[PDB]
């Protein structure tokens, strides 16, 4: 295991990151966020029925789009920055063009066909997007033509969230069958399936080279899984932490693992030494989500307390 | 009856030649030094109760930032107010009554009278605003209102507005701050005439705006609130917790009202009997009962609304 | 489909008054800032006035303050121009221009057809210089027009606020380059812009037929907005 | 008013593989309002494809409208008998009919044996002072063939007049009567006049000759 | 001070912000009612029938909220028709309608919901009557056009009247099928109610603790006539689950007619005569399931139709809970 | 394929990333847009 | 939608002359559908004529030919008219009238062929061609008749007043100096005479195959 391998190397020590900005204007719980690829814009989702995109450098709201249905659970930013994908208990993924289409809304596509809630989504490019749903399926949709063109079946329980490989040619999914499945986007099938958690798996992210990943679970452990070795490499669990984990993300080097806990804290772990390296506090309720910019310059945290914090 | 002065009035006849200036002689001919012994000791008592409580409240608010909610702003206001009463009032009165006469000059007289009246008015209107806020929130009379932190801030500012609108005018020439009673403590001249400062009109303005209006508001608001809570308890007769809450709220409302009556009906009765029975004359011994009741509020407004508040018993 | 239709133009005696209108459709009118730019008969473009979205910010040219009033009716998607004390020097072609301002926006990206006003007979600004008034060219060749400013257009924020427009003979102006390096929508990739600080160059590769016209550079660093005199590309 | 050109004139494609006719575009006027019109021989030109996916009356379904960037594509798996004829591509967004060079779409056939003959000038034509040496070459196509005039060992290209058939009614080949139209003076200056048909996939050229000694 | 051109971006942000503030003032006043069940072949259908029978519905006021949707449908249809008129190059049967068509584009700034003067109506009737418009419309099979185009255009008089109440077919066509929010916003005692019918039972908790929390009220449907003990154990586990510690549980004991017959012929001992002892026993078995909290404030009602002692009870319970929760956070208790 | 090889790849990727990471290396505020 | 359109009026015309081509419209309503005219040269290049709306509200002509050929429509008698002027030899083309525009060009008419030449009804120039020489490899000899300088185009070629037609191959006329050059050859005691005839005007020139 990495933990018993890295014991000899020096610890990171004092990790003192500070909140550089507080973004105000949401009036309810935040359920999701996603960094844009410029490491500057971000999108946030609230039960006030609005999806707001912020310019984090100036502290300006770029857009606040009012949504027709407020029961959102997931949203996604196209890597081009040209599109978002917002889900809901309507089982529909609505796509919004943010750059070429001038102004406000009209919807160009509502991806309909799932028979349960849309639980997660990630764009590939302005063409293709991979999505998961409570109907126990995942699907790749051609948005232009509106058809589910690829379908990833084999999970036996509700699918919770998804993570695109860095080259967007593969994706992995995590479900309440306590399993994760690796799917081939263009082949439309599952290469490998990893079980072991006894819990629903709530969270997943990737080592930057796309060759490993980490999970976060309601069973109070995080685990690192390696694709090529096809097994768990490490578990992260204080004995006195029995609450769920909501979110994981890597630092630019992969060295830091940030995790949100039901205990209202966001612990920052040394991913190489398994020690907590730092803490993200300042919230009055569970940290429900977090993310690291692609360039590594900043971390955003989102919370049940209706606030987001920006750290560096 | 009394010794008329420009900056003072000593309620003690000079026909004997004994009376002196309140800036000058120890007033040991108004009362035996035992009386000033008890006076000073009691003032030290109230110092050693008010500052403990009032500082600890602030410290606790600092420690737990969960309490920083709009509704709690006005209790911080109360704490500040009462620290004014501690320092502007008790310490500088102590350093004069220990001698028998007021040491720091008429400017120290103005500072004391001003800061005392300012604190008392801040407390008065803090209690008025808290009752009004709770009324609007629960009874929903307008039923299209929200009451946010902005409104709590406006309420506090308004309390500072009225407090200055009361404590500062005696500093410029509409009535006057003079040593009252044993002449070691300065306050409003409500008891002598002075046409240069229009004492009658000032006293009437005071009696109505900073007494009659607060009481009317408190009575009306709590009456409508009790009517609402009784009615609510009336519909869910089998809901135990609403009947208990009914009884407790009514208990607390009555406590609040009696506390306010205890605090102010002394001054009200004294001023009214001065007003209708002009042919009379009372001295410091009888002139310090209302002062007693007013100063002791520095203890039991912190008690009734901070110590007794069931969200603060959990910090002890 | 974005439309801007000016009306109200005409011939007026000096000292008279005139209300111009600009009718907007196919976009969120109240979301755009709006500018007035004028062009004297045989002369270049000169910026006249600006009203922000919401009318919170208004700028006038010196020669017009006190005399001219800019206004908008956002609910009715209509722009107004109240003119007074009209002088002979006000005779120009007048364009209403929409301009949305946000991170990454493209100001000045849509122009009306323009309305012509003719008036009868009776310093601190950064100076941008195009010393060459015309250049003869032949199709397929590559041209480079240059312009320079007496002050740096590069801001402390890192952006260099330089715009290139094209006015072909007889048509409304068309945006070519925004913020020194961004290609306007619909502009062929044979155009490119470069420069540094105070000297800038627009280069066309394999110049085509449609490329003929007058090329203006413009600064949007600060108000008043100011144009270059224009450089014409003539065919040989 | 720039024209949109179809390339190539003739698209000969292998069986099964996609066949691409590229329309190079004049103006960016884009919906997909591009149309292919076809004239078949002996029939009025007919609009075939309009609005990328809407089939016109009497039109084969095997046409596929596609493309990329500024170029458009008409794709047919196999050019067939209905596909022979002149095509024009026009954007239906704006008028007039953009007059493209047209795709003469027809399938290239196997080489055929030409019927080649030589003919001396007529006596009545010699009465007028002219001499027309005639060479008939029927059923010779495709272009991988040359008609060469030889006089006294020297190649002759001047004075040649061609009368050509159209797309032939039998096999759609080329058939031409090629005449050296000269003065009778230059006609008598030489003795042997020859027309040679040289063929690409056939190694043996055909030689038709005549001299005054052998007619 | 790097405010250069930017103090327009700032202006935009503050303008969006004022709007954000305004939406928030409207929001938060909603009373959210959740219909749940469906964990079986037909539970939520029983829930729907319970709503129909004991909670009324389909008032004029809820129907009024669909006016803008009807109008919007109408507008995309008429715009599609107009643009196709422009597209196929068809001329008016009367050249004076060319002015109407100009007026049409001008008068199409009248999109002010519910401003249905006779003039606008006459303009629409005259455009619709034009022979070129009818000619394009009857060839709509050659382009894309909503099937309801004729339905709406032939009934414009009834729909555009200011007292227009949408019919059941109008509502059903508004694309509220499948799942499908199942919504109404009736008014009562000046409160705007919103009721939502969802399902999910025995195990769908993870999705609606994940989205349903902080909601105003739960409407919990129970099939009274309901390995049976493992099912009872599962119900115990969900109802009594620690994640639902701070949620008020309201019980609609539904299917009381079937329950009364079933307890009449099938004894209660299957799970653990007359109604009172068996009902008291069920209450005892359910209330014993808490074991961890001081109280829950369950409001149990015995109901007949909506014209009986039921609406008062529902509005009384909503009001007492809001009041008690307003006092819970004022230092009092 | 055992663990220390994959751990060496994770190291050798983490190692020369301090010059880009503004947290472990920390960051001077003139070299960062997080000034207020 | 079977559209019935009849193009007529084309035929002989001198360069710069005027003519009135007609398009008879039947099977559809004339004033409610747009109309168009196209003309085609035999040389594979198109020459688009005109487009007019359903009632004439919008009419557009090609940039090359605007103002020369004029279109009009009779809504009561349901007939499209095309007035023709300033003709040149290049305008030799056949004309089709269509319903609507190219945006809806569903059917095309048969068209009427208008030929622009100053030549009148002229007898075809008839020239025997029967060289029996150089064909010493084949079994049969090719005879022929040359129809030169002839117009109206085409003028039919027959052998003995139409009795012989088998094995006859006719070259399409090539135009030089506004006169056509065609030759018809057949590869084959009886009088052999080529009759070059225009049956419409019955303009016949008979030339026997005799060297002179």
């Amino acid at each position: 295991t990495l933990s018993q391998i890295t014991n000899n190397i020096d610890p990171v020590g004092r990790i003192q990151m500070r909140t550089r900005r507080t973004l105000r204007g949401h009036l309810a719980k935040i359920y999701a966020m996603h960094w844009g690829t410029d490491s500057r814009l971000l999108v946030s989702a609230s039960q006030d029925g609005k999806l707001i995109i912020w310019d984090s450098y100036t502290t300006n709201k770029v857009h606040a789009i009012p949504l027709r249905s407020s029961w959102v659970m997931t949203c996604a930013y196209a890597p081009s920055g040209n599109y978002v994908a917002c889900g809901g208990l309507d089982n529909i993924c609505s796509i919004y063009n943010l750059k070429t289409r001038e102004g406000n809304v009209r919807v160009s596509r509502e991806l309909a066909g799932h028979t349960g809630y849309l639980s997660c989504c990630r764009f590939l490019d302005d063409n293709q997007i991979v999505t998961s749903s409570g109907d126990t399926t995942c699907a790749l949709w051609d948005i232009e033509t509106g058809q589910q063109t690829t379908t990833f079946t084999g999970h036996t329980g509700d699918v919770m969230s998804l993570s695109l490989a860095p080259d967007t040619r593969l994706f992995v999914s995590g479900a309440c069958d306590a399993s994760a499945k690796l799917w081939d986007v263009r082949e439309g099938m599952c290469r490998q399936t990893f079980t072991g958690h006894e819990s629903d798996i709530n969270a997943i992210c990737f080592f930057p080279n796309g060759n490993a990943f980490a999970t976060g679970s309601d069973d109070a452990t995080c685990r690192l899984f390696d694709l090529r070795a096809d097994q768990e490499l490490m578990t992260y669990s204080h004995d006195n932490i029995i609450c769920g984990i909501t979110s994981v993300s890597f630092s630019k080097s992969g060295r830091l693992l940030l995790a949100g806990y039901d205990d209202f804290n966001c612990n920052v772990w040394d991913a190489l030494k398994a020690d907590r390296a730092g803490v993200l506090a300042g919230h009055d309720n569970r940290v429900s989500c977090l993310g690291v910019t692609d360039d590594g310059m900043a971390v955003a945290t989102g919370s049940w307390d209706s606030f987001l914090k920006i750290w560096n | 009856c009394g010794t008329e002065g420009p900056n003072f009035y000593v309620p003690f006849s000079n026909k004997t030649g004994v009376v002196r200036s309140p800036f000058e002689a120890p007033q040991y001919y108004l009362a035996e030094p035992w009386q000033f012994s008890m006076l000073a000791a009691y003032m030290f008592l109230l110092i050693m109760l008010g500052f403990p409580i009032n500082f600890l409240t602030l410290y606790v608010t600092v420690q737990h930032k969960k309490l920083r909610t709009p509704l709690n702003y006005i209790l911080l206001n109360l704490a500040v107010a009462d620290l004014f009463m501690v320092f502007g009032g008790f310490t500088t009165t102590l350093y004069t009554s220990l001698h028998g006469y007021f040491v720091f000059g008429p400017t120290g007289c103005n500072l004391e009278g001003f800061f005392a009246t300012l604190g008392g008015e801040i407390a008065l209107w803090s209690l008025v605003v808290l009752a009004i806020e709770r009324y609007v929130v629960v009874c929903k009379p307008m039923s299209n209102f929200r009451f946010g932190e902005n409104h709590a801030i406006m309420g506090v500012a308004f309390t500072w507005v009225m407090a200055l609108a009361c404590a500062a005018p005696p500093l410029v020439g509409w009535s006057r701050y003079i040593p009252e009673g044993m002449q070691c403590s300065c306050g409003i001249d409500y008891y002598t005439p002075h046409e240069e400062t229009n004492n009658e009109s000032f006293v009437i303005y005071m009696f109505v705006v900073h007494f009659i209006i607060p009481l009317i508001v408190i009575f009306f608001c709590y009456g409508q609130l009790v009517f609402t809570v009784k009615e609510a308890a009336a519909q869910q007769q089998e809901s135990a917790t609403t009947q208990k809450a009914e009884k407790e709220v009514t208990r607390m409302v009555i406590i609040y009202v009696i506390a306010f009556l205890i605090c102010w009906l002394p001054y009200a009765g004294v001023a009214f009997y001065i007003f209708t029975h002009q042919g009379s004359c009372f001295g410091p011994i009888f002139m310090t009962i209302p002062a007693f009741f007013a100063k002791t509020s520095a203890v039991y407004n912190p008690v009734i609304y901070i110590m007794m508040n069931k969200q603060f018993r959990n910090c002890m | 489909d974005v439309q801007l239709v000016e009306s109200g133009g005409g011939l007026v005696q000096p000292g008279g008054s005139r209300k111009l209108s600009c009718s907007a459709s196919g976009f969120a009118f109240s979301s755009f800032g709006m500018h007035w730019v004028r062009q004297a008969p045989e002369k270049g473009l000169e910026w006249v006035a600006y009203i922000s979205s919401g009318s919170g910010t208004i700028y006038y040219a010196d020669t017009v303050k006190g005399r001219f009033t800019i206004s908008r009716d956002d609910p009715k998607n209509t722009l107004f121009l109240q003119m007074t004390s009209l002088r002979s020097e006000d005779t120009a072609m007048y364009y209403c221009v929409r301009s949305i301002y946000y991170y990454g926006s493209s100001p000045f990206d849509f122009w009306g057809q323009g309305t012509t006003l003719t008036v009868s007979s009776g310093g601190s600004d950064i100076v941008m210089t195009q010393a060459t008034s015309s250049v003869p060219v032949t199709p397929g060749e590559s041209v480079s027009i240059s312009c320079r400013s007496s002050k740096s257009l590069l801001h402390s924020n890192g952006n260099t606020y330089l715009y290139w427009f094209l006015q072909r003979p007889g048509q409304s102006p068309q945006l070519l380059i925004y913020r020194m390096s961004n290609l306007a929508s619909g502009v062929p990739d044979r155009f490119s812009g470069s420069g540094s600080g105070t000297a800038f160059t627009l280069t066309i590769s394999r110049l085509e037929a449609e490329d003929v016209g007058v090329y203006y550079c413009m600064q949007h660093l600060e108000y008043p907005l100011t144009f270059g005199a224009g450089t014409k590309l003539e065919l040989k | 008013d720039v024209v949109m050109t179809q390339t190539p004139l003739t698209l000969s494609v292998t069986i099964g593989q996609p066949a691409s006719i590229s329309c190079k575009s004049s103006q960016s006027l884009l919906e997909t309002s591009l149309n292919w019109l076809l004239q078949r021989p002996g029939q009025s030109p007919k609009r075939l494809i309009y609005l990328v996916s809407k089939l016109d009356s009497g039109v084969p379904d095997r046409f596929t409208g596609s493309g990329s960037g500024t170029d458009f594509t008409l794709k047919i798996s196999r050019v067939e008998a209905a596909d022979l004829g002149v095509y024009y591509c026009w954007q239906g967004t704006h008028f007039p009919l953009t007059f493209g060079a047209g795709t003469k779409l027809e399938l290239k056939r196997a080489d055929a044996a030409p019927t080649v003959s030589i003919f001396p000038p007529s006596s009545e034509q010699l009465t007028s002072g002219g001499a027309s040496v005639v060479c008939f070459l029927n059923n010779f196509y495709p272009k991988d063939i040359n008609v060469k005039w030889k006089i006294d060992g020297s190649e002759r290209q001047n004075g040649v007049l061609n009368s050509w058939t159209d797309q032939d009614s039998k096999d759609s080949t080329y058939s031409m009567s090629s005449t050296l139209t000269l003065t009778k003076d230059e006609y008598e200056r030489h003795n042997s006049y020859t027309c040679e048909a040289t063929h690409k996939t056939s190694t043996s050229p055909i030689v038709k000759s005549f001299n005054r000694n052998e007619c | 001070t790097l405010s250069a051109e930017d103090k327009a971006a700032v202006e935009r942000s503050k303008m969006i912000d004022r709007n954000l503030r305004e939406d928030g003032e409207k929001a938060a006043r909603e009373v959210k009612l959740l219909l749940l069940g469906a964990g079986e072949s037909g539970k939520s259908t029983i829930v729907k029938q319970m709503k129909i029978i004991h909670e009324a519905g389909y008032s004029e006021e809820e129907c009024k909220q669909y006016k803008a949707v009807v109008y919007s449908n109408t507008i995309q249809s008429i715009i599609a028709i107009i643009r196709a008129m422009g597209r196929l190059k068809i001329d008016f049967g009367d050249s004076a309608r060319a002015d109407d068509a100009r007026q049409l584009f001008v008068l199409a700034g009248a999109a002010e919901e519910g401003f249905m003067t006779a003039e606008l109506a006459g303009v629409i009737k005259r455009l619709w009557k034009d022979s070129g418009v009818q000619a394009c419309f009857n060839r709509s099979r050659e382009y894309q056009l909503n099937d309801s185009a004729a339905y709406y255009l032939n009934d414009l008089d009834r729909i555009a009247q200011p007292n227009y109440i949408p019919t059941q077919q109008d509502v059903l066509r508004t694309r509220v099928k499948t799942t499908g929010i199942v919504e109404t916003h009736f008014t009562f005692k000046d409160l705007h109610f919103k009721m939502f019918d969802v399902g999910g039972q025995r195990s769908e908790r993870k999705k609606w603790i994940h989205c349903f929390e902080g909601v105003t009220a739960i409407i919990f449907c129970v099939a009274l006539s309901d390995r049976m003990h493992e099912s009872m154990k599962l119900f115990d586990s969900i109802c009594n689950n620690k994640w639902f510690t701070d949620t008020s549980i309201i019980l609609f004991l539904n299917k009381k007619d079937l329950f009364e017959e079933k307890i009449k012929k099938s004894p209660l001992t299957i799970c653990y005569n007359t109604y009172e002892e068996a009902a008291a026993y069920i209450q005892c078995q359910f209330e014993d399931l808490n074991k961890r909290k001081d109280t829950k404030e369950i409001y149990t009602h015995f109901t007949c139709a909506t014209d009986t002692k039921n609406v008062q009870f529902v509005f009384d319970a909503v009001t007492d809970v809001i009041i008690k929760n307003n006092l819970k956070d004022c230092g009092l208790f | 394929m055992l663990v220390s090889k994959c751990c060496e790849e994770f190291r050798d990727y983490v190692e020369e990333r301090s010059g880009e990471d503004p947290l472990v290396k920390g960051i001077p505020e003139d070299k960062n847009p997080f000034k207020e | 939608c079977e559209v019935q359109l009849v193009e007529s009026g084309g035929g002989l015309v001198k360069p710069g002359g005027s003519l009135k081509l007609s398009c008879a419209a039947s099977g559809f309503t004339f004033s409610s559908y747009a109309m168009s005219w196209v003309r085609q040269t035999p040389e594979k290049r198109l020459e688009w004529v005109a487009t007019i709306s359903s009632r004439g509200l919008y009419t557009y002509f090609p940039d090359s030919m605007k103002g020369r050929f004029t279109i009009s429509r009779d809504n009561a008698k349901n007939t499209l008219s095309l007035q023709m002027s300033s003709l040149r030899s290049e305008d030799t083309a056949m004309y089709y009238c269509l319903r609507g525009g190219g945006y809806d060009a569903d059917y095309w008419g048969q068209g009427t062929t208008l030929t622009v030449s100053s030549a009148k009804t002229t007898a075809p120039s008839v020239y025997p061609l029967a060289p029996v020489c150089g064909d010493t490899t084949g079994s049969s000899v090719t005879l022929g008749c040359l129809v030169k300088g002839y117009f109206p185009e085409p003028v039919t070629l027959t052998w003995n007043s139409g009795s012989l037609s088998s094995g006859v191959h006719t070259f399409p006329a090539v135009l030089q100096s506004d006169l056509y050059t065609l030759s018809s050859s057949v590869t084959v005691s009886q009088s052999i005479t080529c009759n070059v005839a225009h049956p419409a005007s019955s303009t016949k020139v008979d030339k026997k195959i005799e060297p002179r």
